[PDB]
């Protein structure tokens, strides 16, 4: 992919083009007789050419000011990018961020920084689920006249049986009293089903 | 800088090539606006469509889901937001993404979060009932899942009443 | 002052190979970088002094 | 009046190009399609939507597919109607570990400009004339030195976070 | 000389306009980055922040 | 340095940034997230 490392090439090209534009305005006369200072110092009256030299100074001084302003703007942008990179190094590399899409697409596991010219590259190792199958679910289960709710997981349907499994990976387990907690009766929950809770 | 006078055009060169440096800066700003919109709305790779049956366990998303009877397929809140909000050398360039495409991205983000929860942001869109995904968010904020199921009618009414007041809040 | 081209800098023996009809050498920024000697045929680099 | 932009699929692929007259009508220019962003010459319109390749404007993009450049309304993606139901849950049975790269600029070249040498260039008369314009040379120097020391802090805040060099 | 005076005055105005547009574009870009972070953390998920 | 414009060298060389990256990697592969806290 050619557009992989463009953001750093763009910065270096912007710097090079700013330098070239600054060095190109040196050949500009800005409405004067010429741009070569030695010729103006050797083709006019020394006491009279002062007002002519004043025009070249303003043309070059204001160009330097525009260059400095554009450099300040680019420095602000690069400092924002560097603050983002430092936050990403502290949160994605030095830890495991729970922020979505901040340390890569998917559930972030870990990151590895890589040195780059005038930049940094993060290798975001993420967790992407795949091969999903759909089942029938229920908010609660009524066995002993009392509604049971899963402690950590979701009730799924075997087609003819019911299981409890974690919400990020299909691992069926028998619905026992250790996987569920009882709270309230059964006439207050919508969608509750009947199934035995193993003791 | 010159308009129509030809005597100025050749005289502009002796001052400098600033017209070239400035036009390259405005093009960067112009392409930045198209990148800003894509970074916000183009986060999904698939356009999820809302189911034909609009039942979500008592919750009512009519004020935020697209209205097929209205033009531009905007929602009432988007309608209110839209209703409330060639010269001498200067031109206005049209955005790369039209308002109908941004509205479609918003519909995809909205239809996905109501039918798949947060699963479509990390990978494939895993279908899940809305009272089921609402219990996961309650379990995330620090309250058990039974609090939602035992009060689903109350929470649904508080949600529907709060969304209805958003239009009044943004209008008044 | 090399045959009219007047400047200021350090003159060093370069390894460049100019064409027999070329006299001056310029870089990307359109500035004098090398000049052929008029008497001999050697090529001398021109660099900003300090 | 308007700007002329050339749409090219790259010289490595083909030499065909399409000119886009931005903001003008197709009847006032000296095969043609009046796009909402301007007149497009050299690209035929097609109703088969695809992903945007070459941005044009107003939801229209250009591409090279078949030996000709075609213009089309960009498609935001494939339609995916999730099978929502009152009691349908989707649980993934497998997973895949993926690695995604993210490149971020941290710093740029620390430049410095000599005021007298750039504005004058070893001219005694010019150097004395700079004083009449004040100390503008000092402001530019302090501004550029502030940027230079800022780049060293950018690299320091990003990489120098460890207290010990682990082997 | 009059044309050079008019060109210089109008050119500096366009430069000031471009600088102001750059500043406002930086502001809008910061706001858009904040909105994109808010779209992924608040909409595409649940934020503990 | 050609026309008054000078390019100052960075304080941290490319070899030192490489050492910082190597330290971060060796810490994250052998110590997890504990070396950051
Ligand atoms: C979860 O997904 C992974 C990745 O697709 C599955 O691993 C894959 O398992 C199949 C069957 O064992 C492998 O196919 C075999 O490949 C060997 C060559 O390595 C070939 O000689 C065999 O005849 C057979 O075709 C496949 O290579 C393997 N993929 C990887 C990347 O290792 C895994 O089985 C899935 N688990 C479940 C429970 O679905
Ligand atoms: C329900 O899950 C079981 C696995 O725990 C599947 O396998 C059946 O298990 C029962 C024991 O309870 C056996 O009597 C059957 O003979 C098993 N089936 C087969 C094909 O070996 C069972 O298939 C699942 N139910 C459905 C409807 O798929
Ligand atoms: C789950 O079990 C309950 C209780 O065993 C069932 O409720 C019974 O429903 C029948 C038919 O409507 C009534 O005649 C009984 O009086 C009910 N029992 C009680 C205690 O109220 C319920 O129908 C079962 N649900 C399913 C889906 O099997
Ligand atoms: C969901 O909300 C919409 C809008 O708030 C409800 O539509 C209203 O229905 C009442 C009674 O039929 C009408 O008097 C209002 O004029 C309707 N509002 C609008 C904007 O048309 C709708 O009834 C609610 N419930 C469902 C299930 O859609
Ligand atoms: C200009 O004159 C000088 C002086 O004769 C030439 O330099 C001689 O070049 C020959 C051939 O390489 C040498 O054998 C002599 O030793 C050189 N003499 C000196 C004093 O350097 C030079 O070649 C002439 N330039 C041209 C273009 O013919
Ligand atoms: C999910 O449950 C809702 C509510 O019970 C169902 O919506 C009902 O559908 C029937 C048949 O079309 C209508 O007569 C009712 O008026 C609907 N109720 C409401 C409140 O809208 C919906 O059909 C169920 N979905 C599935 C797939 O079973
Ligand atoms: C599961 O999804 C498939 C398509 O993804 C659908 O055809 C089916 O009806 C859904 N439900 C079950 C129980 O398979
Ligand atoms: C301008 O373009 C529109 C759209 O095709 C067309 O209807 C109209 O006639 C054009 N105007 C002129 C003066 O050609």
């Amino acid at each position: 992919t050619p557009s992989a490392l463009g953001k750093l090439q763009d910065v270096v090209n912007h710097n090079a083009q700013a330098l070239n534009t600054l060095v190109k305005q040196l050949s500009s006369k800005f409405g004067a007789i010429s741009s070569v200072l030695n010729d103006i110092l050797s083709r006019l009256d020394p006491p009279e050419a002062e007002v002519q030299i004043d025009r070249l100074i303003t043309g070059r001084l204001q160009s330097l000011q525009t260059y400095v302003t554009q450099q300040l703007i680019r420095a602000a942008e690069i400092r924002a990018s560097a603050n983002l990179a430092a936050t990403k190094m502290s949160e994605c590399v030095l830890g495991q961020s729970k922020r979505v899409d901040f340390c890569g697409k998917g559930y972030h596991l870990m990151s590895f920084p890589q040195s780059a010219p005038h930049g940094v590259v993060f290798l975001h190792v993420t967790y992407v689920p795949a091969q999903e199958k759909n089942f029938t679910t229920a908010p609660a289960i009524c066995h002993d006249g009392k509604a049971h709710f899963p402690r950590e997981g979701v009730f799924v349907s075997n087609g003819t049986h019911w299981f409890v499994t974690q919400r990020n990976f299909y691992e069926p387990q028998i619905i026992t009293t250790d996987n569920t907690f009882v709270s309230g009766n059964c006439d207050v929950v919508i969608g509750i089903v009947n199934n035995t809770v193993y003791d | 800088i010159c308009g129509d006078s030809t005597e100025c055009s050749n005289l502009l060169l002796q001052y400098g090539s600033f017209c070239t440096q400035l036009k390259r800066a405005l093009t960067g700003i112009a392409v930045e606006q198209d990148k800003n919109t894509q970074e916000v709305f183009a986060q999904v790779k698939q356009i999820y469509k809302t189911p034909p049956i609009k039942y979500f366990g008592g919750f009512n998303f009519s004020q935020i889901l697209p209205d097929p009877s209205k033009p531009s397929k905007r929602s009432p809140i988007e309608d209110l937001l839209f209703n409330k909000v060639k010269f001498n050398g200067l031109t206005v360039l049209p955005p790369l993404l039209t308002d109908e495409m941004i509205a479609q991205y918003t519909s995809a983000l909205l239809a996905g979060t109501i039918t798949s929860g947060w699963t479509f942001g990390a990978g494939p869109a895993l279908q899940i009932p809305f009272p089921m995904q609402m219990a996961y968010r309650f379990n995330g904020i620090g309250v058990t899942q039974n609090v939602l199921y035992e009060n689903q009618k109350l929470i649904a009414n508080q949600f529907n009443s709060a969304i209805g007041k958003i239009q009044d809040s943004l209008s008044s | 002052n090399f045959n009219g081209l007047t400047g200021t800098g350090v003159l060093t023996e370069s390894n460049k190979k100019f064409l027999p009809f070329q006299q001056f050498g310029r870089d990307i920024a359109d500035t004098t970088d090398a000049v052929r000697d008029p008497q001999t045929l050697e090529i001398l680099d021109i660099t900003p002094c300090s | 009046f308007g700007g002329v932009s050339v749409i090219t699929p790259g010289t490595n692929t083909s030499n065909q190009v399409a000119v886009l007259y931005q903001g003008v009508n197709c009847t006032e220019v000296p095969n043609v399609f009046q796009t909402r962003a301007g007149c497009l010459i050299g690209a035929e319109y097609v109703n088969n939507s695809y992903e945007c390749d070459i941005p044009i404007g107003a939801g229209i993009c250009a591409s090279y597919q078949t030996q000709s450049i075609i213009a089309y309304t960009m498609s935001l993606g494939a339609e995916n109607s999730v099978a929502y139901s009152n009691n349908s849950i989707a649980i993934p049975t497998n997973f895949t570990i993926s690695v995604t790269t993210e490149i971020l600029p941290v710093s740029m070249t620390k430049t410095s400009v000599d005021c007298t040498m750039y504005i004058c260039g070893d001219s005694t008369e010019c150097s004395n004339l700079l004083l009449q314009y004040g100390s503008f040379c000092t402001q530019l120097k302090r501004a550029l030195t502030g940027i230079a020391v800022e780049q060293d802090k950018n690299t320091q805040e990003v990489f120098a976070q460890v207290k010990q060099i682990y082997k």
